[PDB]
């Protein structure tokens, strides 16, 4: 809208910009590419997950003197 | 080996002070009365001299 | 009447007036948006006076009109101690977010002011309304005033960003609709009071869960399913930008207060682990990513979605900390984020037309004024102490830790990369050089009311990250009625 | 005579120095407050207690002196 | 300006002249001749 | 030497003064004097949180006990 | 003992904190055992807190010899740490034991 | 020497080289706006200072002075 001030547009940099924001036209699926999205789509979320569902309830830190134990599972 | 002509132990032969430089008479005012061997070491200690006569006397 | 129908119809008010002046005196658009800012104001004005009478530790909705007029669909109004701050938030935001487009919106002046002022009611029908359909009936209605506003007052991408935030919305929230229904078919109704007190079956709180949390994983967003915020809060004008970002992302942070936590206490619990596990890797993610983000807008944007995951783990907690630091991390969140993004798509956009980091250098030299608040702005987004942010990001964390421990210590790394990203833009924009070698033209510094919305937003964060007290107060007995357990020796007394 | 515990916590003596000297414990403990714990003035009855320490340590290494030949010279520690 | 160098001087004077100091009267105890007492 | 101190204030130059654009009038004597206004009668609301109320009952069961000698012996 | 306030008048609960016998067809019971139930909660708690600040006067007060002359509170806040948490009215709303 | 700078930036810091002509009577006014308001944290702080121990009467505490926690104690020891 309003005219702002007078940039040295740096014709690099803003074909830089236009690449970075055109880029998702460009993807495809290739072999490193499925790899690099199965692993933290799929795999890195699984274990995260599935750790927590392996210790959940597991510790419990309340008010545990000497002679309990943090483990309740 | 080494085809141009360097050799480090011919270097580290060659690290001392020499005899003949073409830079003396710019460099000589390093090793001079302000810094001799003696002039700076004249008070490394400063107060140590002073102290050590008003050591003795309060002994005696 | 009630007050909180002087709320919603205030804003109707303003828009009639700004569409009718015209045929009561070519009237200056600055009337408008005068008449627009006063409506927004006298809003503000009444939830002050609402707060002032409301009661902290009441269980019954307060403010609440007799109808006895049942139709199929009524709209009917209530608050309560977690409903009231999500309300105080929308109107205290919505003046700043005219004042802050107040010179930037040069065409279709009547349209951004009437789309804002709709917004402002429809927005606050959302925290307002006392059943679930209506809930959903509010939550969606948002979306052609959002769609228009984009595409009318957008940038260059405006067109995808506008198709993107509807569709999106439209499609998870079609199966939060089928979860509603489904509800609505066994209770007979979705008024909050009857709804509260039906206990569904285990399975079938399983099977309304999923679509509700389709739904709001979508609106929250979590990482993955993010793409229309990056194209949405980027490309939307400024003023739409406020608004999507500190009121808008938060309805699905009140919506979990209202449709998951008291009627899926079950599901909630057994499936806690799947959303810490959706949160903790959007926490990483949504860091990693900001960190080579050269948009500032898409930076300040994409940092939300790591502090929207922060507060969506803390509001499955089951603790009551957790629900508290979420709501005051959401809160505060809206205050620092509405800062940046006047600080970036305002400040810097405004004097560049550009939002590349890369033009962006040793601001510090000229702006010392900018250069102040917008040190402040990013030590709340990396969580300082002093700051509100620092408070629901700390309380959050606890409830999530204390939830499940090893989740609530890959969330609590967002203390290290959230500093990571909001010092490293501020140590490129403001310091790194001297001043930016592609301004050959020098820049004025702060406005006075650049200074003033800025002021306003880092006075909100830092008065209550000093004495949080001001929210906790009323927030505590009414989230007490949200936890989901008992104690072996403080239950069935008799 | 040995200090009993009853005007020895009222003394307010360390944990670590709750033993048969601390009776020399105490009235070093009021020089260091009488004389701002100024290392030139008590020194008279800071070396009876510092003597003591010496006495009762003498008396836990002799005690190994048959103890280290039970082991016949073994790893005590 | 002389001041400096007199500074200089009693420092390192008053320095030196206190390890003679402490040495006279501490000095006998941590070299293992007379124990405090 | 120092340099007396300069600057143009919200960029009015020391010719000219700050122009009111229109919000001035609105944020200050509305928002944020309704703000201000709301802070002063915030500290005649009567207090209606639950720890308050709960310190009161709280203080009457320790009261009955070992813990905090109570005012009368009834 | 303290007499009770008009503050502690309004808000006292005037029935059990129980869902026994409650009929949840009715309103303003319900609630009212909703709101029995956090209040008896909340008291518990803070009893925590105002025997967490006796344990803290002591302290200070005690010093070198608090490990033994503080040890009444150490329990009593001890039992109350290991007891008093606010849980909420939801799951004993649902559920119904003994 | 001294950096050449913009005489057209403000900073609330003062800038490059600023000093007020001024600086004096306005040291004075900010040093009084210092002062009253320390007394007034002194004030607040000699009400709330809760101590377990009494100084005894023959030693050095300035606090004595002040703080109402032990001057109503030094009164209060003086009846018998
Ligand atoms: C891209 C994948 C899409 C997968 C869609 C699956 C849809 C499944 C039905 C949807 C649903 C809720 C819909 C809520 C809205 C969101 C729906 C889901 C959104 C996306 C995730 C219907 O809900 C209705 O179901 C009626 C029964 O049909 C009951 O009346 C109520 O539960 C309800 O009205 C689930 O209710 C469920 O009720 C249970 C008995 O409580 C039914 O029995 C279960 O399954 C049996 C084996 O089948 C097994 O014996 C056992 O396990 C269990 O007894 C289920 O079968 C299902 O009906
Ligand atoms: C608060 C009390 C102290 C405030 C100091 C204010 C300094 C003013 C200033 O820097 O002027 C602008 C200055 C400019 O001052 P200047 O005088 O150098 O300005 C002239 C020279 N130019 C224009 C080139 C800069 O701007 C900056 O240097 C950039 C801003 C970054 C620092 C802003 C203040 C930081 C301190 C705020 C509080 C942070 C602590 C939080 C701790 C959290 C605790 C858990
Ligand atoms: C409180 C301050 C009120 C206020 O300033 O309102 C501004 C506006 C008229 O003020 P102004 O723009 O300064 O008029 C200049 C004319 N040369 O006031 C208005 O224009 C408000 C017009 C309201 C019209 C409907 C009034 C009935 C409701
Ligand atoms: C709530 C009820 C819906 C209100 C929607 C707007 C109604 C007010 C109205 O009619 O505005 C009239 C305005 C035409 O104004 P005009 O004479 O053309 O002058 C401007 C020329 N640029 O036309 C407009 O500016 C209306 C544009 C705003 C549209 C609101 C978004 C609706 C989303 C569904
Ligand atoms: C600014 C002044 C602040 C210091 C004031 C405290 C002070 O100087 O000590 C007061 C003390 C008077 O107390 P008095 O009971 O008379 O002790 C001597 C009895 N013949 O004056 C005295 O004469 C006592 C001896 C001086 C106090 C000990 C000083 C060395 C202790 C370590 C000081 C560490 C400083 C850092």
């Amino acid at each position: 809208g309003l005219q702002h001030y007078k940039i040295a547009m740096d014709p690099a940099l803003v074909r830089l910009g236009s690449m970075i924001s055109n880029r998702y036209k460009y993807f495809r699926w290739t072999k490193r590419t499925a790899l690099v999205s199965f692993m933290y789509v799929v795999v890195v979320p699984s274990t995260i997950g599935y750790l927590a569902y392996k210790t959940d309830g597991l510790w419990d830190l309340r008010a545990k003197r000497r002679g309990d134990l943090i483990s309740e599972r | 080996p080494n085809i141009t002509g360097f050799d480090m132990r011919e270097f580290l032969r060659h690290t001392k002070t020499p005899t003949y430089d073409p830079w003396e008479r710019h460099e000589a005012w390093r090793y001079t009365g302000r810094f001799s061997r003696f002039n700076r070491f004249k008070g490394a200690l400063p107060g140590f001299g002073i102290a050590t006569v008003a050591f003795t006397a309060y002994c005696v | 009447m009630s007050l909180l129908y002087v709320l919603l119809i205030i804003p109707i008010i303003g828009i009639f007036l700004i569409s009718t002046i015209d045929s009561f005196y070519f009237f200056n658009v600055s009337y408008y948006k005068k008449i627009a800012l006063i409506t927004t104001i006298l809003n503000l004005i009444v939830s002050l006076i609402i707060y002032i009478l409301f009661d902290f530790s009441n269980n019954q909705f307060q403010f609440i009109q007799e109808n006895l007029d049942l139709s199929f669909y009524d709209i009917y109004l209530g608050v309560d101690g977690v409903s009231i701050y999500f309300v105080l938030l929308t109107t205290i935001i919505m003046p700043i977010a005219l004042v802050s487009n107040w010179n930037s919106i040069t065409n279709n002046i009547k349209s951004y002011l009437i789309i804002m002022l709709l917004l402002e009611t429809l927005l606050l029908a959302v925290f307002l309304v006392l059943d679930v359909l209506l809930f959903y009936i509010f939550f969606e209605s948002i979306l052609p005033p959002l769609f228009i506003l984009i595409g009318l007052f957008g940038s260059s991408n405006k067109v995808r960003a506008s198709f993107y935030i509807f569709l999106y919305t439209l499609l998870g929230s079609l199966f939060l609709l089928l979860s509603i229904l489904t509800m609505s078919s066994i209770v007979g109704t979705t008024y909050f009071d009857v709804l509260l007190k039906s206990s569904f079956e285990y399975t079938t709180q399983l099977f309304l869960f999923f679509g509700i949390f389709i739904a709001f994983a979508v609106k929250t967003p979590v990482w993955g399913l993010n793409s229309w915020l990056l194209r949405a809060h980027v490309e939307s004008p400024l003023g739409g930008s406020i608004v999507l970002a500190a009121i808008v992302l938060k309805l699905s942070l009140y919506g979990v207060f209202r449709l998951i936590l008291p009627i899926l206490p079950q599901a909630s619990l057994n499936l806690t682990y799947i959303v810490y596990a959706i949160g903790a890797i959007t926490v990483l993610y949504a860091s990693f990513s900001t960190l080579r983000t050269v948009d500032v807008k898409e930076l300040i944007a994409y940092s939300s979605v790591a502090h929207a995951a922060i507060y969506l783990m803390g509001v499955f907690s089951n603790t009551i900390q957790g629900l508290e630091g979420a709501i005051l991390l959401g809160l505060a969140h809206g205050f620092v984020s509405s800062g940046l993004f006047i600080c970036a798509g305002g400040i810097l956009y405004d004097r560049t037309g550009t939002r590349l980091i890369y033009f962006f250098r040793g601001l510090t030299q000229i702006m010392p004024l900018f250069s102040l608040f917008f040190f402040i702005l990013c030590l709340g987004n990396a969580g300082t102490p002093l700051t509100l942010n620092f408070v629901g990001e700390f309380m959050s964390l606890y409830g999530t830790l204390e939830r499940l421990p090893i989740a609530g210590m890959l969330a609590s790394t967002s203390i290290i990369f959230s500093a990571a990203y909001s010092i490293y833009m501020y140590n490129r924009i403001a310091f790194g050089g001297s001043v930016s070698l592609y301004f050959i033209d020098c820049f004025r510094d702060l406005t006075k009311r650049e200074f003033f919305i800025l002021f306003t937003l880092v006075s909100f964060t830092v008065i209550l990250g000093i004495y949080p007290s001001f929210v906790l107060d009323g927030l505590h007995y009414n989230i007490s009625s949200v936890v989901y357990g008992i104690e072996p020796n403080a239950s069935y007394l008799t | 005579r040995r200090a009993t515990r009853e005007e020895m916590r009222d003394a307010k003596v360390p944990l670590a120095y709750r033993d048969s000297c601390a009776h020399l414990l105490i009235p070093l403990n009021r020089c260091r407050y009488e004389t701002y714990y100024l290392p030139w003035k008590c020194e008279d009855e800071r070396h009876s207690y510092e003597k003591c320490q010496y006495l009762e340590f003498k008396k836990r290494v002799q005690k190994m002196e048959e103890l280290r030949e039970a082991k016949g010279g073994a790893r005590s520690n | 300006s002389r001041v400096h160098r007199f500074l200089a001087t009693g420092l390192g004077a008053s320095m030196w002249f206190w390890i003679f100091y402490r040495a006279k009267k501490d000095g006998p105890v941590l070299l293992g001749w007379k124990h405090p007492w | 030497q120092y340099d007396p101190p300069t600057g143009w204030l919200w960029g009015v130059r020391p010719g000219e003064k700050y122009q009111n654009e229109g919000w001035e009038g609105p944020f200050f004597y509305g928002f944020w004097g309704s703000l201000i206004v709301f802070a002063i009668a915030y500290a005649y609301k009567p207090d209606t949180s639950i720890q308050t109320w709960a310190l009161e009952e709280a203080r009457r069961r320790l009261e009955a006990e070992g813990i905090l000698e109570d005012p009368n012996p009834t | 003992p303290t007499p009770e306030s008009e503050a502690f008048l309004a808000k006292k609960p005037q029935v059990p904190p129980t869902f026994d016998g409650v009929d949840y067809e009715d309103n303003k019971r319900l609630k009212q055992a909703q709101d029995a139930i956090i209040r008896e909660q909340w008291v518990q708690v803070m009893m925590g807190r105002l025997v967490r600040e006796e344990l803290s006067k002591c302290y200070y007060r005690e010093g070198v010899n608090h490990l033994e002359k503080c040890g009444k509170l150490r329990e009593r806040y001890l039992q109350l740490l290991a007891n008093a948490k606010v849980k909420g009215y939801l799951f004993e709303q649902q559920n119904y034991w003994s | 020497p001294k950096i050449p700078y913009p005489k057209h930036v403000w900073s609330p810091a003062g800038g490059w080289y600023a000093q007020p002509a001024n600086w004096k009577q306005n040291t004075a006014i900010f040093g009084l706006v210092i002062f009253g308001i320390t007394a007034m944290v002194w004030k607040y702080s000699a009400e709330h200072e809760v101590r377990h121990k009494m100084p005894e009467p023959d030693r050095f505490y300035p606090s004595r002075y002040w703080v109402k926690q032990i001057k109503d104690y030094e009164r209060a020891q003086k009846e018998k």
